[PDB]
């Protein structure tokens, strides 16, 4: 009635992309924004996808 | 026997076998890419190569 | 299709292997009698030729009748090839190695993906012994499987310039080769060995077997020789007339040392890089076929 | 500082020292006994500040200075 | 594949991949016509991102074959997929999905 497969497959491939850009490690201080705000990000396309 | 080369002797030889491209061959027409440039110039590595 | 005789196909009258000079048809052998050499103070000696790998490289899907003899023959003697690897068709050779195949590989040295009509080709049995050891033509440039291509000179020096004391013994000086010459004797020779339909030779040597391999050997060894001092020619480091009251000597020096060298020359025909990695690459084949 | 007489032991001593203090290496710690440090990129990667290719690669992946096989070590 | 240039440093290189993963599963099929000329993109990330991992895989090899009875055979050997590629019997060792 109300979960819908293919959206919750594509919560778990970001949940798998946020852990993946969360274990990417960075050096310039840019870089280590973007990678929250790519999370945040990924985060939000989970919803549009859904 | 192999025949004899025409450049070997001296005898003129009127006919003879030219290659040649066709139509569909095409050389020193210029061509078009695409170039792309990379994002950020501090990410260029130079060395070790 | 072509029957395969006792002897090689090289047996046929159709395929014989014969260099221009003196204004006749000469075959290799009595090309090779005009051949002298001056021993130096240096020493070829033959190691052991490293076994060619198992591997056959693919045969990408190729909708064309790929000319392979032609594009081997410039590999090895034509005077303007180059980039010999870039196009890789050589690999194609391995579409021919299949058991059943219906591929065939004509007479014309071009390997039709169908048998097709009123074009001769040799028996797919033996095409397939050939195939089995020449498709590793293909990984000639394939960075894991590249031949020496310094060593493997010394053979070319045993088996042209010598003697069989020397071919024995496994050991010859460094040999500078001469010969009485015609203007221009290197490339008219280089040309005449190009348009050589050496496929048999190589059929013949992959599929014969028993007694009658022997004999192929000892027949068509002047032709392996021939083959040999072209490329020879292509490597060898310089390469002079001499005049000898009023008759001209070309002298190429050295045989069996791979100068490596590049840069084109009027006198004979030159490898690229990649002619070099092709050329060690089929010595080590045919050699590794020449000895067993 | 010395252009004619040897510098005295102990300030040889202590500055070698603390620039002894000032190096440390990259490098990811583990239990296998057959791992080793290729040490020769640890230090070099150290010495350019990690700006090669290979100092970013030893920066972002200092596991990859440990090694089994010596020849590895440098393939991977 | 209409070819992507992308080097994969900023984190935010990840979108490249997410389009990939997004084409995977809104066109299964398409995606595995291009998915070799993906493959590429996709070896570029991972030799950034996951060097060592990378340096296994990329030495098990880059494509594979199967053979009689279905079993993989990589190629032992990194190189770049071509779309000639794709008629022959070779697949990108990418998504042969082998542990
Ligand atoms: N930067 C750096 N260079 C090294 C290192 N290890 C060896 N080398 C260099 O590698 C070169 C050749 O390596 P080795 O064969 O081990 O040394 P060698 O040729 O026997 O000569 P020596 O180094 O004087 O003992 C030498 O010139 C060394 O300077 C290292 O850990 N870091």
């Amino acid at each position: 009635t109300v979960t819908n497969e293919f959206a919750s497959r594509f919560r778990t491939i970001v949940a798998t992309l946020a852990n993946v850009v969360n274990e990417r490690a960075v050096q310039d201080d840019m870089q280590k924004a973007t990678r929250s705000c790519t999370k945040q990000w990924l985060r939000h396309l989970e919803t549009q996808f859904d | 026997q192999v025949g004899i080369p025409k450049l070997e002797v001296d005898h003129i030889s009127f006919s003879n076998v030219v290659s040649m491209m066709t139509a569909n061959i095409r050389t020193g027409d210029d061509m078009a890419v695409e170039r792309v440039n990379p994002d950020d110039v501090r990410a260029i590595n130079i060395r070790n190569a | 299709m072509l029957q395969q005789p006792t002897g090689g196909y090289t047996t046929l009258e159709q395929f014989a292997f014969t260099i221009r000079n003196d204004g006749t048809n000469a075959t290799p052998t009595q090309f090779l009698q005009l051949l002298s050499y001056e021993a130096t103070e240096n020493e070829l000696v033959k190691k052991t030729i490293p076994t060619p790998e198992t591997h056959l490289p693919s045969a990408r899907n190729v909708p064309g009748n790929v000319y392979i003899e032609d594009a081997i023959t410039q590999a090895l003697f034509g005077i303007s090839a180059q980039n010999v690897n870039a196009h890789g068709y050589f690999s194609r050779l391995s579409a021919l190695a299949l058991p059943n195949t219906s591929a065939r590989l004509g007479l014309d040295g071009v390997i039709y993906n169908s048998e097709t009509i009123n074009i001769p080709f040799y028996d797919p049995a033996a095409v397939a012994n050939f195939a089995a050891t020449y498709a590793k033509l293909g990984n000639a440039s394939t960075p894991r499987y590249r031949a020496d291509m310094i060593d493997i000179y010394a053979h070319v020096g045993l088996e042209l310039a010598g003697t069989d004391a020397e071919r024995a013994a496994g050991v010859m000086p460094v040999k500078r080769a001469k010969f009485d010459s015609w203007e221009g004797s290197l490339i008219s020779l280089s040309r005449d060995v190009v348009n050589w339909k050496i496929l048999a030779f190589l059929i013949d040597l992959c599929s014969l077997e028993g007694e009658a391999l022997r004999a192929f050997k000892t027949r068509n060894r002047d032709v392996f020789r021939m083959m040999l001092f072209i490329m020879s020619t292509a490597v060898a480091a310089n390469v002079v007339n001499r005049k000898v009251t009023k008759r001209v000597d070309r002298v190429l020096e050295y045989i069996g040392v791979n100068s490596m060298r590049t840069a084109g020359r009027t006198a004979t025909i030159t490898y690229d890089l990649s002619r070099h990695e092709f050329a060690a690459k089929f010595l080590q084949l045919t050699f590794t076929r020449w000895n067993a | 500082k010395y252009p004619s007489k040897a510098i005295p032991a102990d300030e040889l001593i202590d500055n070698l020292h603390s620039w002894m203090r000032s190096v440390h290496l990259l490098h990811v710690r583990s239990e296998d006994n057959t791992l080793r440090y290729n040490w020769m990129l640890g230090v070099y990667a150290r010495s350019t500040n990690y700006t090669t290719p290979v100092g970013q690669l030893v920066v972002n992946a200092p596991a990859i200075l440990n090694y089994s096989n010596p020849q590895d070590a440098f393939n991977s | 594949l209409k070819k992507i240039a992308e080097s994969f440093e900023d984190p935010s290189s990840i979108v490249v991949v997410l389009e990939f993963i997004l084409f995977a599963l809104f066109f299964p099929t398409e995606f595995n016509r291009i998915k070799g000329d993906i493959q590429n993109v996709l070896l570029l990330f991972f030799s950034r991102w996951y060097p060592v991992e990378y340096g296994i895989f990329v030495q098990r090899g880059a494509t594979y074959t199967i053979n009689a009875a279905g079993e993989f055979e990589f190629s032992g050997r990194n190189e770049k997929w071509d779309q000639a590629l794709y008629l022959s019997e070779h697949f990108p060792a990418l998504f042969s999905d082998v542990p």
